[PDB]
């Protein structure tokens, strides 16, 4: 048996490589970005945005998220997923975005994902994976994004159900807002301190 | 064959979030303990990118952003294979690349070190495994890189790298660098990683039978991911 | 003989209250240091149990909790001999113990573990040393027991022990392990102990002349409390 | 010389040894519990009762309590008492207490502890001398609970009087209440944090 | 490719037929040195037993014979490979086994132990190994067994293995024990191995990546038979 | 190169997992057994018993047994016999029996063997080979059993020519006998002394 | 304290029944393995001999045959504690001598050696152990003994010693030597022990701190005995 | 944890220290021997005799033999015996005798013990416990002698029940004689070969 490749900081010009645009670099022609809605996806649109916070409170201006979610029909487009059924096709299920060098907000468009079914028969509710990368973050940092008007869901989700401490499960629900008839859902992240976010082992 | 879970990520063969002497992880750490979870369908499964998609020179540094000629440095093939735990070869997973070039200068609006910018070079790239697991890219060996940690802190050679493999758990952002470097035992960053066989796993070897003559050198580096595991009795993922 | 203060305690002997690796410390664990004290007699003093008021079965596992017959496992008697750090007897301590099953299952609210539950098992007993410090005391060898520190942690068989003897400065609460069990490498709470020796102190030893034949095994298990120093000189105590 | 055997946790089920009946075992005829008080106990019954809060201020649902303290006139029931006074014939002056599994409270019924003499001829303020085990504590945390309607005789205890950093005295006084004519007096222990309780190395 | 004989079976890794410290043997061993002979078909050819005939939990001692419950005990899974001594494969080989309960308790009319019996626990199973010649069974770990060969002797906690495969020649009833009992040193039937290399080569090791979170530990043990040497010239077997 | 797993004794309850049914233990719907003869199967019925003896000249009554032998025609029903010949469809060639409990006496419903090709040309006589396993024994014994009414072809039979002690030839020749007009074969088994039977490494 | 039975003889530390280069034994040791049973009254019991009946010289060889003179040779005490195997003092116990004189000639009517016999040296002794199992007797240093088993094999010097205890089942006849001595590497009678260190615990050690000036040279010998367990639990022995 | 100390045989001149009258050596006042009554001893009156035979059938002329037994009603005189009932108070229990230089036969005068209790609750058949040691042998041989005239009680007996090899429990039977209306019991030893003696391991 081996071991796992041990993990190092992304360092603080990980866009160079992941978002080569946002460097001011073009040298591919097609290039990985936040926008996971092509003109036939199915579902409802919302935007996610929010900022990320260190241990004095200030945003981080140079941290690189990637999301991971299933479709409208919580069915992942991943050949990895067992439901037999069919996923929506013109879904990736995935983007990555860079927090603005001068605000440090981030921002995906993507569709509310649908539930997906968790361990032993239970439902998880609809959430969205995310990872965190930037300088001075030693390996990324795994969270999950769930949604304030899935209240039901949330309270008979397996996962929020497992953190002991109660009061840490709401640093996991995102906040849904109505700018312009766009659908928004602000999740904010607080690394280290007050009201820091729960991260995951996965 | 059904599958399980991908095994525990074994957190002492990792760098600690916590690690003073990288002093941007003291305010960028959780004072909070990581909460483990059993894993669902949202852990085992990761997206899946085209070949199609993919240009001619996307794994080739040396010409993807030469304009007026070739860029200046040392050139350098790097290839090896991705693997899982369990020796399994990883199939079409995305591994990216980037660094600094020949100067230690990196092309990003954020770096202001005086080493000289390559008009040539740009410092990205990426690829698919193949069936085999195995991946090869061509690049410019970068330069050391000076960094505000202490005062006089200096990065060895190294090239950043990223994989997106099967599984959303195998997820992994780590950083190579090259045998022989004298500035590998002082750099802070890669003492983060507490044990020194792993410090080892992350140089790449220099692999003289592959060197192309009159042109390249050659560096072997291959990559271990979390491997699952299969299931022969309750099926409970689901 | 005029007893003065029990030895101070090497703090370097025992875990440190933060310890990162077993998950829980990290937000039970106080920021501030010990404040350290010069004893006094509440220090030196503590209770004193009756042994009229122990029923005969106490110290058996095996028996004290069988209802329609014996429990399922392994037959072992674990004996030895309590003393103080100068090596002497530590006589009519009181000593209570508690442990999983042979599944591995405690019988508890809060466990919910899938092995199985002995109806005729308890899983707790207690007893007094004798006037040498010797206690034995007979039980189902406990199957090793999974939790969730990261998601597949392992605790090695273990029992659980407390110790209240003559002075309330030598109040413990301790775990032994069992000679060879491959999980007690492993293990991140007894890895909270800094020095191999003393994780190697917490092993009961196999004693084969000891075994009783067609019956049961029987491990050695030998612990040290701190010890008073005499006074010769001035006594400040009071 | 011999070490110390080293202290490990006593873990989530420290009461399946230390209090069988708070985890519904039936072995023993004679069971240890937090009631000092016997019919002909000498002295002032008090209710000592409190709960234990980790560092994000939530009670702890496990932790498993014990007391020593003195008889009414000061005098240990112990061999190495040397005072050469009777000690209260009915008075183990020791007890164990679990907190509550819903709500975290603990409590004790006992007598108001006379003062005890300190080193060098002082004399110690009246004080409960209180150990706490708990999954997460790796070594039992050590206290002192004093009593607030006692301040002449804390203004002068030798042992609050060694912390130098004054604030943090008051961390160890308990609350006198009157409750239907009970005299209860109130502590609550803050294991990590803003007003963390001062813990003794004895 | 044309097949030839098995190799000589080498006597010198293997336990002797007299062994006066298991004393069983001394009335039951020839007197007179076995007769070696040269191979016919008789020797090479073997049954074949089909896979349609095995139920759904032959390979499943937790639950193959479970009527009220649970069984009480350590919950394992026992995995690995059969290969030949050249390295192949051994396809679809019959692997049988039988064991004690969690008490060390045989389910056997002859057994008279006072550990408990278990009423959902059988303790036999049996499966065919794959084309990979991979096994993989799940059951209850073994409690040791006291018996009389010495007053005092006892069996380190065992599982007991039988393998009928390609040729007859192969033929091979066996045991294997548990990575770390103290109680294997000391064994008189282990000690009729003449080798430490081949005592070892009788010990399940832990199989910690393997383990399933909070329900299972994992062992691998792997089996060596006889393999057949490949004919180039002369076919004599015939 | 690899060398064989060691060989241990089957231990005196070697019948919980190769005969279940003599333990007394039903998990199996599907039992392996001593009976080789289907209805459809070819050739003339034999049954094979005998008792097997220790070094005290008593019987053995923990011991199991195995056969293996070839179809009337002395083809194996084994994808690795190369005579090229088909094998009667309805036998498998082999069977497992325990000796009785309170007797020693074991059996087994068969089939008489064809001859089968020996090496370089020759032909072996009829036999079945057989193995024993039992507490004490540390490796199985390995023996052949051959039929007394065969004197010709036992007389040419390359294995038994290549004892050179002919006096220990005839520890290997079952006798012939007719119960109830049913065919018989003793053969008793003496693992050490006086008429020790022969025992091959194959 | 209630006495159970002694724990089990370790077989592997005494010789063999059957050691072929002692030649004697070829014809006089069982076929057969001794059988092995739980103990009874019958084997923990033993006699009591009473100090009355021994006299004054029963311990002193040199003078209880001494007629007109002394016996020639060199002057020894030998000394030393008995204790069973757990290290408690054996009280009381029996212990008797017996050997050649200083030509390593033995008064005993088969003895046919050149040696000289000596007029004033009979050749036995005994004694009871004290209340500390502490024996002490004098006597002259034995010579080497010639004998038949290859034809010119030589005992070292040695004095032959039996003990009857407390059990039946410590009962035990050995023979020591002395420190040295260079026939003790040659000896087919001490080669039947197997192992290297139970061959040392027969050697006497020069105790040159108790030698007694101007007269007698001192031998230290401890010898260990069976010991008996203690029972906390069922009582079986009757 | 120390070692017993091992065993080496007695040698061929065993008796010089153990029975000097044989060797002709007067150093003792009092000497031990093979006689066990006493004028008041309690109890039936026996002779045991016989002869220890080497594996070609020849007796053993030097070897050294004692005898190990209870009272008339089965009580031990030693300390360890726990059975609280008196013990005869004129009896030793032990004695030792040579064989014959010339013939071989060896005997004890003695008393026929009452019965003893067995483990759990069982009882023992009347039995004297022998040990025998010779030039040649390595480790003191163990063995039983019972009496043919108990075949009810021998029925009973726990260890001759606990050999299993039924033919052997015969050789731990002596044979009942009246010479002279003396009670004899002929016990032969045979050490190696056909009818061997059982031998324990105590
Ligand atoms: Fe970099
Ligand atoms: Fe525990
Ligand atoms: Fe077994
Ligand atoms: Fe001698």
């Amino acid at each position: 048996e081996l071991k796992e490749t041990p993990s190092q900081t992304g360092g603080p010009y990980v866009h160079i490589g992941l978002l080569p645009k946002q460097a001011n670099i073009e040298v591919f022609e097609h290039n990985l970005d936040n926008n996971l809605v092509q003109d036939n996806t199915q579902g409802q649109r919302i935007r996610l945005e929010g900022q990320v916070f260190d241990g004095l409170g200030l945003p981080l201006r140079d941290v690189l998220i990637e999301i991971w979610q299933a479709d409208t029909n919580g069915v992942y487009p991943s050949q990895a997923d067992t439901q037999g059924k069919q996923v929506d096709p013109n879904f990736l299920g995935w983007g990555r975005t860079g927090a603005d060098f001068g605000t440090g907000f981030w921002s995906f468009n993507t569709i509310k994902p649908g539930a997906v079914p968790g361990r032993k028969g239970s439902t998880q509710a609809p959430h969205i994976s995310l990872i965190i990368f930037a300088r001075g973050i030693n390996i990324g940092l795994h969270t999950r994004v769930y949604f304030d008007d899935e209240a039901e869901a949330n309270a008979k989700d397996p996962v929020l159900n497992s953190i002991e401490w109660a009061t840490r499960r709401q640093t996991l629900v995102a906040k849904r807002e109505e700018r312009d008839g766009e659908v928004v859902y602000r999740f904010d992240i607080r690394i280290q301190g007050e009201n820091e976010t729960v991260f995951f082992d996965i | 064959i059904i599958w399980g879970a991908y095994a525990q990520r074994n957190t002492e063969d990792h760098p600690p979030a916590y690690a003073p002497g990288y002093k941007t992880s003291v305010l960028r750490s959780p004072k909070n303990a990581l909460i483990s979870i059993a894993e669902t369908l949202s852990e085992v499964t990761a997206p899946h990118f085209s070949a199609d998609k993919f240009g001619p020179k996307d794994n080739d540094l040396i010409l993807n952003y030469a304009k007026d000629g070739l860029p200046i440095g040392e050139r350098v093939i790097v290839h090896g294979y991705v693997r899982d735990q369990f020796g399994r070869p990883v199939k079409n997973a995305l591994v990216e690349v980037w660094q600094a070039n020949a100067s230690g200068r990196y092309r990003h609006p954020n770096d202001q070190y005086i080493g000289a910018m390559d008009p040539n070079f740009g410092g990205c790239g990426r690829m698919l495994t193949d069936d085999n697991g195995y991946y090869v890219f061509r690049t410019i060996k970068p330069g050391p890189y000076p960094w505000r940690n202490r005062i006089n802190e200096w990065r060895p050679a190294h090239i950043h790298f990223s994989l997106i493999a099967d599984g959303w758990a195998q997820r992994l952002i780590s950083q190579f660098y090259f045998e022989g470097d004298t500035l590998i035992d002082s750099c802070p960053i890669l003492k983060t990683i507490p044990s020194e066989q792993q410090r080892r796993a992350l140089i790449a070897l220099e692999d003289k039978s592959n060197f192309i003559e009159a042109d390249s050198r050659c560096y072997r580096f291959d990559i271990t991911l979390r491997g699952r595991r299969a299931t022969y009795f309750e099926n409970d993922l689901t």
